[PDB]
DNA sequence: TTTTTTTTTTT
């Protein structure tokens, strides 16, 4: 009631610095094409040719990236590529954006930051997909009371989870005020040890 | 993991006037990019009556007939057919008028629709799903009328009827009554020859297995298939069947009970496994083109030693394997003779030299190579049996393992605990070609001409490097002639060999291409090389030479015996090392890498 | 690639989203130090290396270990600062003073950190009005009544009233307070709210 | 039962019927443990996860480790048989030594330890020596 | 969809 993490700021301009949640987000891989040669640590993957398909995390990304493509360039996933983009436009109710994840739209905003050419069609699927799971979120949340929700959750990501957390806390907390529970003084954060 | 769409998703680069003049509109697509005017033309240039579509295109195009279509399937898909009939009269109305009505399948990606027998509920009545699982059963193909074409031998007239069942999109169940007289004055007489009919079958999906939740026994579904959609399922597949779904009902005797039956009136088919491989690239055909060229002279040796990397030693065994999975040339003769163009490979040696993996990496690699072993395998379960049915009852001719594998290759591991009543069933399909049967009330002759790779342990546990290589094989020399390959694979205790055998599996336990043999010789294997008179007059002298005891040695034995029938192995041999060079004439050099070979796996040494 | 040390400081602090402190990780903060020395002597070699020879190809190999040296202060931050909020929460719920289940959890900077904390905290309380200001701590929620019915769950030696009037706390014994005084034991554990 | 049934496997156990007054003492014991009528049920539970989540392999150093004990088990077992060959016997295969790395990787897989090393290696390989020794006798 | 009798293939 009082730990007031710190937010996610992986929806915007760029990820705030101290959120456990983007840290864990950008450490997630990615797929690259290097465009030199990568002397004196080629024992990861000594040197490396240019011209070479490898897989590395995002924030590794981020500086080796420049416009000109100079130490190597970038090819987005399948879960964004062309091929998905049509299927989470058939009906998007139906997709386990927990398994292509868990970060969906965490991860497809960073995405924006390495200019490819569809971004002006990667910045419309994420918009028509939440617009699209929207009326599947608020219903199932603030309608689902004393029931084991943890089946109504399992196809959701971090984005998703936060809200569906958040409509169960004041559906919890209006169906306590209406029945005289929410009157008595308790311990707040001991009986979370007990 | 879900299938959200018949294209995998993943690696794919490697009134009723409305409906109907929407449909026309979404068919014109000339202005955009033609897609689909290149699609029908493309199936009159075929002569077909159906043609696939995207709904994924109609989602773009128009949202509100891709839902409407996806919800009240019949209404739609009789709109969808006729603005189809009109676009298609709008190219060449001579072809719109030789079929009668055209049809539409469908394609995409649906949203919910795509689902199993299981979740198949009654809320997708009149609605288009996208069904995946097992076919278990089919129909026997019937035809169906459609429409009549009487005649008046009195009148000189010509009257027409038109029918329709309960299996349409219209459904008005029609009376079959063949009118006879149709005004009581003039007789009738039917015309067969000018009627129409189709075909129809019905076959039933299954649920697959490993998505059944194995507590029952999983449900199923039937499918109704139609005109020239007829036999493209037999049992055992896994299709992906995109049909409406449709409710029957009947009654018998004036009162019905409300219990209906349900059926998925099919209109595409998709087999989801790929199981071929001659989708070569260009690209892929010119890299086949350039090995083939680089150099002839190392291309055998360079394509045997990229085998089976998983296994040291045996380079031998593995050229001899490598020739197998080619193959020789069957000449058929003009009176009608035939002479078989396979070879069959036996390896006998102490446990735990990698034959029993030499098998499966073989059964791997070929298409169409079926496993067996000595034991679970009898005589006659190899080749074929006769059996009766539970329907009709009377006898038929199941086939064995060693006619299912036609053209193929058949893996026989511990052939020697094989009882001797059982082998002496291959002496005739192993050479000849064919199983001949002639059982009480069965008489055929089947054809099976395939290949053997066969594993035997040897007599005494272990091979006895003092008695004789004819002590040590069981085989008597009637068998041991068919297979014209003999490999004693004679395990040695050594201590060098031991510590590279440990390096390379250790390396093996601690993680030319693999994918590229595969295409190389699905491409070799149609080539037909031709002999030549150089090395024609060679081979007529090294089998002269082997067939003479004196001129092989003293103080060495005879795995094998040397008859006529090693004459045509070493023109199987050679003509099936000409095979990767994809050279097309046996040169001397083919001649001379194919008589090695023999003069190893014929001859042995014994000590003591 | 690199920073698979640190990234087993956080995806523990992620799977205790509750806000209950864990034992502090002297261990793998070590351990990530070391690596950050590391691969920063390894790296400079190279640097004043490429002003000795001109070897300006390994520019490349010296941006994959400048940049993957920040992550790992990052991921040394974050986790050295998420950890500072986890504890201050324990002087808005608990209380002045902790048991020391928890006092055994905090690594020994971090009560000086406390205690610097709680003295800032209780000398701006005392700064808003004339008479030692308004305690702001207490007071979480609305007041119903005046008075308000306890009952003891633990014992506890001797509670006072401000007039002198002490009164023992014995186990299951209820008495009727003033919800003045019972709020700061209620919120913590001793006490109990029965009629609500 | 043929020396190959028997070399299917890889651990060979003559268990010991012992009779003692004191193993009689612990059978005594064991009488009224059922004449009276580290937990499994999270045993279990816990192999569900230890299975799924473990992907161990070998290290370099127990390579080196295995191919000079195995080279060694090998050396003599010729001066074993070329001499005595009493009809019967086991030496040791390549089968064998497959089991040898994958009972390592079980041990290894205790531990959540991604890398085996030659923290267990010798001691299987000694309860490897017992297991072949009792079927050498 | 059951017995009983008789012939032939199969484990
Ligand atoms: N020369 C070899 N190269 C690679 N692996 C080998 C070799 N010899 C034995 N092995 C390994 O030892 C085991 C031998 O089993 P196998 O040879 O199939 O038994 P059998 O010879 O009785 O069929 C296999 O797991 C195989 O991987």
């Amino acid at each position: 009631e009082a730990y007031f993490r710190v937010e996610s700021g992986a929806l915007g301009p760029e990820e705030n610095f101290l959120s456990l949640d983007d840290i864990l987000m950008s450490h997630e891989k990615l797929p690259v094409r290097t465009e030199t040669a990568m002397p004196r640590l080629g024992a990861f993957f000594n040197a490396v040719p240019q011209g070479s398909k490898l897989e590395l995390p995002l924030w590794l990304a981020k500086g080796l990236f420049d416009n000109k493509r100079r130490i190597l360039s970038v090819e987005l996933p399948k879960i964004y590529q062309e091929g998905w983009r049509t299927v989470f436009s058939a009906d998007p109710n139906v997709v386990d954006l927990h398994k292509m994840g868990p970060h969906f739209y965490g991860f497809g905003s960073q995405l924006l930051h390495f200019d490819s050419p569809e971004n002006a069609d990667i910045s419309q699927s994420l918009l028509q997909t939440f617009i699209g799971r929207f009326r599947r979120i608020m219903d199932s949340s603030q309608n689902a009371y004393n029931e084991d929700t943890s089946a109504l959750v399992a196809r959701l990501d971090e984005m998703e989870r936060g809200l569906f957390q958040t409509g169960q806390k004041g559906l919890n907390d209006f169906q306590c005020w209406e029945k005289g529970q929410a009157s008595q003084i308790t311990a707040s954060n001991l009986v979370q040890n007990y | 993991m879900l299938p959200r769409s018949p294209p995998l998703p993943r690696g794919n680069l490697w009134e009723l006037r409305e409906a109907q003049r929407d449909y026309l509109d979404f068919l014109d697509d000339e202005e955009d990019q033609g897609i689909y005017q290149s699609k029908v033309r493309e199936l009159i240039s075929d002569n077909q009556y159906r043609l696939i579509v995207n709904v994924n295109d109609l989602r773009r195009k128009n949202e509100k007939r891709a839902n409407r279509l996806l919800n009240n399937a019949f209404e739609e898909l009789v709109a969808f057919q006729r603005a189809l009939k009109d676009f298609v009269a709008s190219i060449d109305a001579t072809y719109a008028k030789q079929y009668e009505e055209f049809y539409v399948g469908l394609e995409g990606s649906f949203g919910s629709k795509h689902v199993s027998p299981r979740t198949l509920t009654s809320c997708f009545l009149s609605c288009v799903v996208c069904v995946e699982g097992i076919v278990t059963k089919c129909s026997l193909v019937r035809p169906k009328v459609v429409r009549s074409v009487h005649y008046c031998p009195a009148t000189k007239k010509t009257i027409e009827r038109r029918y329709s069942d309960l299996t349409t999109l219209v459904a008005f169940p029609s009376s079959s009554v063949y009118p006879t007289k149709d005004e009581e004055n003039n007789p009738l007489e039917t015309e067969y020859g000018l009627s129409v009919y189709k075909d129809h079958q019905t076959i039933t999906i299954q649920e697959m297995p490993e998505k059944a939740p194995a507590g029952q026994l999983p449900r199923s579904v039937d499918v109704i298939l139609d005109d020239d959609l007829v036999d493209k399922a037999k049992p055992g597949d896994r299709v992906q069947v995109v049909g409406t779904y449709r409710c029957l009902p009947g009654k018998k005797g004036g009162y019905t009970s409300g219990t209906f039956r349900t059926v998925l009136i099919a209109c595409n088919v998709k087999q989801m496994s790929k199981d071929a491989q001659p989708s070569f690239s260009a690209e892929d055909i010119a890299k086949i083109k350039k090995f083939s060229k680089t150099r002839s002279k190392d291309i055998f040796d360079q394509l045997a030693k990229s085998l089976a990397p998983s296994i040291h030693g045996h380079d031998y065994v593995k050229k001899a394997i490598l020739c197998l999975l080619l193959g020789g040339v069957e000449r058929d003769l003009e009176n009608g003779s035939h002479i078989r163009g396979d070879i069959n490979i036996l390896l006998i040696g102490d446990p735990s030299v990698a034959k029993s993996q030499l098998l499966r990496y073989v059964l791997c690699t070929a298409p169409r190579a079926i496993p067996t072993t000595g034991r679970g395998s009898s005589g006659v379960g190899l080749t074929a049996a006769v059996t009766t049915d539970q329907e009709t009852g009377e006898r038929r001719l199941e086939a064995g393992a060693m006619v299912l594998a036609d053209r193929g290759v058949v893996c026989i591991d511990e052939f020697d605990k094989m009882s001797d009543m059982d082998r002496t069933a291959i002496h005739e399909v192993m050479e000849q070609g064919r199983v001949t049967i002639a059982k009480a009330g069965i008489h055929a002759r089947l054809n099976a001409r395939c290949s053997v790779l066969a594993a035997a342990n040897p007599v005494y546990g272990r091979y006895d490097q003092y008695k004789t290589p004819m002590e040590n094989i069981g085989l008597q020399d009637s068998l041991l002639s068919r297979f014209d390959l003999l490999f004693i694979m004679l395990d040695q205790m050594d201590p060098e060999q031991d510590r590279e055998i440990s390096d390379h599996v250790l390396r093996m336990h601690r993680y030319v291409s693999a994918a590229f043999m595969k295409k190389y010789i699905h491409v070799a294997k149609i080539i037909k090389p031709v002999l030549t008179q150089e090395s024609a007059t060679y081979i007529a002298e090294e089998y002269s030479r082997l067939r003479s005891q004196d001129s092989m040695s003293s103080d060495t034995a005879r795995t094998s015996p040397v008859t006529a029938r090693t004459l045509e192995t070493l023109i199987r041999l050679a003509t099936a090392h000409a095979k990767a060079r994809m050279s097309k004439t046996v040169d001397l050099q083919d001649a001379e890498e194919a008589v090695e070979l023999v003069q190893y796996a014929y001859f042995k040494k014994v000590l003591e | 690639m690199f920073c698979e040390k640190a990234m087993e400081l956080i995806r523990e602090l992620h799977r205790a989203p509750e806000g209950q402190l864990p034992a502090f990780n002297e261990d793998g903060l070590r351990q990530v130090l070391e690596e950050m020395k590391a691969l920063y002597e390894q790296n400079q070699s190279d640097v004043n290396e490429a002003k000795s020879g001109g070897r300006s190809d390994l520019i490349p190999t010296i941006k994959f270990r400048h940049c993957s040296l920040l992550r790992n202060r990052r991921c040394t931050v974050a986790y050295l600062y998420d950890r500072l909020l986890r504890i201050r929460a324990l002087r808005w719920e608990y209380g002045s003073v902790l048991p020391n289940a928890l006092r055994f959890h905090m690594a020994a900077e971090e009560m000086e950190w406390f205690n610097n904390y709680k003295r800032s905290l209780a000398t701006y309380m005392r700064s808003l009005g004339g008479d030692e200001g308004l305690d702001i701590t207490q007071d979480m929620k609305p007041p119903k009544s005046l008075y308000i019915e306890v009952r003891c769950l633990k014992d506890y030696g001797e509670f006072e009233v401000d007039d002198g009037t002490s009164v023992l706390l014995k186990k299951n014994s209820q008495h009727f307070l003033p919800r003045w005084k019972c709020e700061q034991l209620i919120r913590q554990g001793v006490l109990e709210h029965i009629l609500s | 039962f043929m020396p190959t049934i028997l070399s299917r496997f890889d651990m060979i156990f003559i268990v010991k019927d012992e009779h003692n007054e004191e193993r009689d003492v612990m059978l005594a014991k064991h009488v009224i443990t059922l004449h009276v009528s580290i937990d499994l049920a999270k045993l279990k539970k816990f192999i569900a996860y230890c299975r799924v989540k473990c992907g161990p392999r070998l290290s370099a150093e127990a390579a080196e480790k295995l191919k000079n004990r195995y080279i060694i088990m090998r050396s003599g077992a010729r001066q074993h048989e070329r001499d005595s060959d009493r009809r019967s016997s086991i030496p040791i295969t390549v089968r064998q030594l497959e089991a040898i790395v994958r009972i390592a990787e079980a041990l290894s897989k205790m531990k959540l330890q991604p890398f085996a090393t030659e923290a267990d290696v010798e001691e299987a390989l000694r309860l490897f020596q017992v297991s072949t020794l009792d079927a050498a006798l």
